DNA sequence: GTCGCCATAAATCAC
DNA sequence: ACGTGATTTATGGCG
């Protein structure tokens, strides 16, 4: 009755690739995440949206 | 990781079904309940998250 | 406009 | 193993 009322996991490899570029760096340029994309088989948004979730990720440690 | 504590689980259970036509405490009565069942704002938004869910599935 | 945040949904993961 | 608390992909729209 009520209104309110009514995903695919990354590899072993794509998460190790994009945890290290987030130690690197915490924000993605557009070119840099065109690049990562390529580099594993990810698209641009995929990327946006892990840096953005990875962000929202190291703030829950505030 | 622990189960949570019954009165925890009392207060989280009896807000939930409460308000059911939004199930969707604010903000700040997060930490009310963090504060009452003494776990986390965090706990109780991953507690909501699942209960509503698990609801609608069951 | 232009871009990140942030609360959630859902699916998974994992004590 | 399994229940249930936690974490991971994705979305929308607000600021």
């Amino acid at each position: 009755f009520y209104p309110w009322m009514a995903r695919q996991t990354y590899t072993r490899y794509q998460t190790l690739e994009l945890e290290k570029e987030f130690h690197t760096n915490h924000y993605l340029t557009r070119r840099r995440r065109i690049e990562m994309a390529h580099a594993l088989s990810l698209t641009e948004r995929q990327i946006k949206i892990w840096f953005q979730n990875r962000r929202m990720k190291l703030k829950k440690e505030i | 990781r622990r189960n949570f504590s019954k009165q925890a689980s009392e207060i989280l259970n009896e807000y939930f079904y409460s308000h059911l036509s939004n199930p969707y405490p604010s903000e700040e009565a997060k930490e009310e309940l963090a504060r009452k069942c003494g776990i986390t704002v965090s706990q109780v938004s991953n507690w909501f998250g699942n209960k509503r869910i698990r609801y609608k599935k069951n």
